[PDB]
This record gives C-alpha cells, structure tokens and sequence, in this order.
C-alpha cells in the first residue's frame, strides 16, 4: 500500500481501478448519467 | 456491460404496444370507455409481466 | 352554426395557465405532453424549432416554456424502498427505518 | 416503498391567437333576411 | 419560349438529410426510418420543365422563381404557388388561374399565408395533410451538388389538403425523388446532425448500423 494516497491502494491497484470503467448508481441523490432506469 | 444492456432493454420495452391503442396508459384511459379500456390494459399489463 | 367533421375541432378555444413553479413535485401539461416531476432550470440549447427533449432511451427530459421560451428540465419525484431494522420481537418492539 | 408532493398542475397556454368573434357583431350594416348571409369560422381560439 | 434542354444524370453523394422531428437530442446516435434520398444516387439534372412526375416526396436543389403543384393542372382543382417574392415570400392555395407560362423573374379559396453563390436546397414531402417544406442555404464553390454534409432544418408545414402528383418550377434545377430507407444519425452537444449512414449502401455501412457506431473493430460480425 502507498501511504500517500487517501485510498491507500498499491501503485498497481490504482492502475486497475482507473482502467476498469463503471456503470453503478448507489449515489445518494444521483443527457443522462448512465443510471437512466432509476426512473 | 452484460448487466447494463439487460436493464436498458427493460426500460425500453415500456414504449411497445403489444397490440394496444397506445403505450401511454393515460391516453388509453381517456380515448376509450371504462368497459373497453380494460381489455386494452391487460394487453399492456400482460406483456410487461 | 357549429359542426364536427372528420378532421379536428381546430377553431377550438382558450385554455388557462397556472404559472410555472420550479423546484417542487408538480404534475403538468406543457403544450400537450403530460407527466409528474420537478421542473428545474436548464442548460440545453433546444435549436430554434425543437420543443421537447429525450434521453438515450426516450423519456422527456426537458421542455421549453410554451409561452416565455425557456428550457426546463423534468427530474423525477423521489422513490425507493423502506427497510425496517428489528432487534427481535422477543427482545424489544423498537425499530429503525 | 416511498412516494408524492404532486400538488399543483401547471397548464401550458399563456399567449394565443383569438377568434374573429365580435367581428361578427359591432359591424354597422346587417343582411336583409332575403340575404340571410353566411360566414363560417375555423382554426382559432374561439372565445365564447 | 422554353429557355433550354430537358434531362441528364448526376450523383447525390451524402446530400439530402432533413431533421426528421422536433425532439431535441444530444451526444446520441439515433436509427430513424423516414423517407430520404438514398446516398450515392442519380439526380435528373433538368435545365425547361415538363410536368415532373413528383412522387412520394421529392428533393429539388437550385444553386446560383417559385414552384407550383397539382394532381391535375390549371384552375380546376387543388394546387399551390410557393412564390419567393423578395419583400415577402408569399404563398397560397386554390383553383389557380395562372398561365401555361406564368413567366416571372381562380375559384374556391381554402388556405393562405405569406411572410454568385447560394446552395438553395429543399425537400417537399407531403404527409397527413401537412405538406412539409425543409431547406438550407449555404454559399458554394463549384457547380455539382458541391460534395458535402449539411442537414436541412424544417421551415413550414402548411396544414393544407391538396393531393399533389405533379409539379414544375416557374423561372441548378436538380430533382431527386425520395425513397423509404433507414439511416443512423449523429447529434452533437447542441442537437445538430453532424453525420449520417445509409444502412444498405455497402456491407460496412450495415455493420455500423447493428453495432450502432461510426467506428467498427476487427472481427467477423453477423449482420443479416
């Protein structure tokens, strides 16, 4: 783990989380941000 | 991906008549009389289940 | 002498408004489109002739003031699920939600 | 499940073209029944 | 008496695309199904004027008076007379007591209205009493449908009722008929169609209409 970041994730887990794109919506309040079914 | 396609193809089978005046329940519930706006509802209700 | 031929009642008559609200669940009828949602401001550029709007799935997402020409922004009214958290009815009858 | 505040019902019209009524009234002359006369309207906020 | 000749053939490259509806849309790619001028087509560059067999929709450019219409001919039934008239671009509909040559540059009335370089474009589709009229006027540089892409923006909608099956100009003159095809349109961050594909020109512009995208990747694709 890299004690600099505020996530404390290894130099290599940071490259794996910026290369996998997303499609979730647990947002607490949310042309449309993927999440277009909620409605 | 597989999971996003599956939803977006559920929130799009809503605009489909399945042989009904329209796909807006309001419409069918005006341009039609109470004892006929039932048959044209079960066409929608059935294909959405 | 009135009459109702095959085509519509065009002539038809005056309908009233209600004034815009903005920032509050309100049911609506802008032009002839219906629905229920919060009518916030906007940021779109509805080209000089395109009234409504629609997303990557077809759902009104904006309208323009049918009589002040301003882009609105339908945003659906809240909804979700209610979950009750119980410590057990043998223990207490107190709950959280 | 939750919700609802749908209270009011914004309506849409607010600036429109009026009927040509009145144009069928305060006019000076009128037809002599032996000239019933006719003038049929169409397509305009008819204001009864 | 007739100004000049009357026929030929030229190509309609990527030209003749109108905004099919007033539903704004942004950063999207819609697959419509209206009536457009099939891409890479044949334009009967006329240049006189017989009674053109105007049929299911008709394009009509003219780069450098008005027009006419009618299932029949002179005053006897329906018609039209979009007559660009400087001061005001008038119009009208009725029997029509014009001439075999209303050279420029009558009964029951049932409608009225008024209000170097030039790429006058125009389509005159007629659907459900709403004879439609789109258009777009850019400058130019050449003489032949200056190869390019610009979509026509709806202009009028005369709610008339004339049944049209013929027409003519009243003194460029191109004239491509329209067909029932299917296209994939690209709307930019303002809702302007900045591109398009015909899903039946080539084998690659049908793979792009199944993958809904203007950029395919290596592979074998099941398309039809």
């Amino acid at each position: 783990p890299d004690p600099s970041k505020p996530s404390k994730r290894s130099p290599i887990e940071d490259l794996l989380f910026n290369k996998v794109t997303l499609a979730d919506a647990g947002f607490i309040k949310q042309r449309d941000l993927i999440c277009a079914q909620k409605f | 991906n597989h999971n996003a396609q599956a939803l977006n193809t559920l929130v799009k089978q809503l605009s489909s008549k399945f042989g009904a005046i329209s796909s807006v329940l309001n419409d069918i519930l005006s341009r039609l009389d109470p004892p006929e706006a039932e048959v044209q509802i079960d066409r929608l209700i059935t294909g959405r289940l | 002498s009135f009459e109702l031929l095959h085509a519509p009642a065009t002539v038809c008559g005056p309908k009233k408004s209600t004034n815009l609200v903005k920032n509050k669940c309100v049911n609506f009828n802008f032009n002839g489109l219906t629905g229920t949602g919060v009518l916030t401001k906007s940021n779109k550029k509805f080209l000089p002739f395109q009234q409504f709007g629609r997303d990557i799935v077809d759902t009104t997402d904006a309208v323009r003031d049918p009589q002040t020409l301003e882009i609105l922004d339908i945003t659906p009214c809240s909804f979700g699920g209610v979950s009750v958290i119980t410590p057990g009815t043998n223990t207490s009858n107190q709950v959280a939600v | 499940n939750f919700r609802q505040p749908t209270e009011s019902i914004v309506r849409f019209p607010n600036v429109t073209n009026l009927c040509p009524f009145h144009e069928v009234f305060n006019a000076t002359r009128f037809a002599s029944v032996y000239a019933w006369n006719r003038t049929r309207i169409s397509n305009c906020v008819a204001d009864y | 008496n007739l100004i000049t000749t009357t026929q030929s053939y030229t190509n309609s490259f990527t030209r003749g695309v109108y905004y099919p509806d007033k539903v704004f849309r942004s950063s999207v790619l819609h697959l419509t199904q209206d009536l457009f001028l099939p891409f890479f087509s044949n334009v009967t560059w006329f240049h006189d004027n017989p009674v053109l067999p105007f049929n299911d929709g008709v394009y009509f450019a003219s780069t450098e008076r008005g027009w006419i219409f009618g299932t029949t001919l002179d005053s006897k039934t329906q018609s039209l007379l979009i007559v660009n008239n400087a001061t005001n671009v008038f119009i009208k509909v009725c029997e029509f007591q014009f001439c075999n040559d209303p050279f420029l540059d009558a009964n029951n009335c049932t409608f009225e209205y008024v209000s170097f370089k030039n790429l006058r474009e125009f389509v005159f589709k007629n659907i459900d009493g709403y004879f439609k009229i789109y258009s777009k006027h850019t400058p130019i540089i050449g003489r032949d449908f200056p190869q390019g892409f610009s979509a026509l923006e709806p202009l009028v909608d005369l709610p008339i009722g004339i049944n049209i099956t013929r027409f003519q100009t009243l003194l460029d003159y191109y004239v491509g008929y329209l067909q029932p095809r299917t296209f994939l349109l690209k709307y930019n961050e303002n809702g302007t169609i900045t591109d398009a594909v015909d899903c039946a020109l080539d084998p690659l512009s049908e793979t792009k209409c199944t993958l809904k995208s203007f950029t395919v990747e290596k592979g074998i694709y099941q398309t039809s």
